[PDB]
């Protein structure tokens, strides 16, 4: 995260580290959204251009955490990987359109202060929340510029752009199964998702009910903070009948 | 039922730092 | 990162 700040404890208590066994290492961010199913970024498991293809055996699921380098005794949870499950239209080729990926655990995690699941919308809040200007949150252990790494979970809100503002700002074809969030160059703040913070949340707080929702997952980006640029985040509720199908099947 | 009520703020009435930055932004 | 038991 590019100009976040620090986490509160707690802030994030669906935030999940996917942690690469050997070496090791912070592979991306995922979400708790039951005690069994955590959600990420199929591009975080699976990306031939880079010779990425990580089986269940190759990672770890790490919940509950803060920082990103300590062993959080007594708090942290770490749990075993039964099953991944890519969705079958993802777009690795060209895009990265529908950039969603399940992970079932082989045990279901216990919650806790610091473990929590977030909600998935449904039409109404995503018709509701999905709407330029309106501010979500993202959340990561990624890097905190573009060319460095945090000492805990760091936080930014961003506002929700556009989609003709999101389309003109890049030569990739943009899909309805993404949106774009960030700062214009005339609003002055700034803020974005960087390397190390795929797969994450995107997050609205419904005024309705006050319930965390995820709407969104860290995507894609050129570079990170840069004027004129946006961050991608896939679109979880022209999704979630995958989401649905999957969970219910499995 | 219980999704995205955080124990140490919704779930005690607690409120974090930034999220009334937020709501500010949900106008409509 | 720290090791993990
Ligand atoms: C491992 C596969 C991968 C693919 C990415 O994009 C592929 C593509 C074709 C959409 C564009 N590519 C030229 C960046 C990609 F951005 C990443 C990239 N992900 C990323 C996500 C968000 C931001 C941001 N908000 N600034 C920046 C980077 C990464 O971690 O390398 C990783
Ligand atoms: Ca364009
Ligand atoms: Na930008």
């Amino acid at each position: 995260i590019v100009e976040g700040s620090d986490a509160e404890i707690g802030m994030s208590p669906w935030q999940v580290m996917l942690f690469r066994k050997s070496p090791q290492e912070l592979l991306c961010g995922a979400s708790l959204i039951s005690d069994r199913w955590v959600l990420t970024a199929a591009h975080c498991l699976l990306y031939p251009p880079w010779d990425k293809n990580f089986t269940e055996n190759d990672l770890l699921v790490r919940i509950g955490k803060h920082s990103r380098t300590r062993y959080e005794r007594n708090i942290e949870k770490i749990s075993m990987l039964e099953k991944i499950y890519i969705h079958p239209r993802y777009n690795w080729r060209e895009n990265l359109d529908r950039d969603i990926a399940l992970m079932k655990l082989k045990k279901p995690v216990a919650f806790s202060d610091y473990i929590h699941p977030v909600c998935l919308p449904d039409r109404e809040t995503a018709a509701s929340l999905l709407q330029a200007g309106y501010k979500g949150r993202v959340t990561g252990w990624g890097n905190l510029k573009e060319t460095g790494q945090p000492s805990v979970l760091q936080v930014v809100n961003l506002p929700i752009v556009e989609r003709p503002v999101c389309k003109d700002s890049t030569r990739i074809r943009i899909t309805d199964n993404m949106f774009c969030a960030g700062y214009k160059p005339d609003e002055g703040k700034r803020g974005d998702a960087c390397e190390g913070d795929s797969g994450g949340p995107f997050v609205m707080k419904s005024p309705f009910n006050n319930r965390w929702y995820q709407m969104g997952i860290v995507s894609w980006g050129e570079g990170c903070d840069r004027d004129g640029k946006y961050g991608f985040y896939t679109h979880v509720f022209r999704l979630k009948k995958w989401i649905q199908k999957v969970i219910d099947q499995f | 039922a219980d999704c995205g009520l955080r124990p140490l703020f919704e779930k005690k009435s607690l409120e974090d730092k930034t999220e009334r930055e937020l709501l500010e932004s949900y106008i409509d | 990162f720290e090791e993990i038991p």
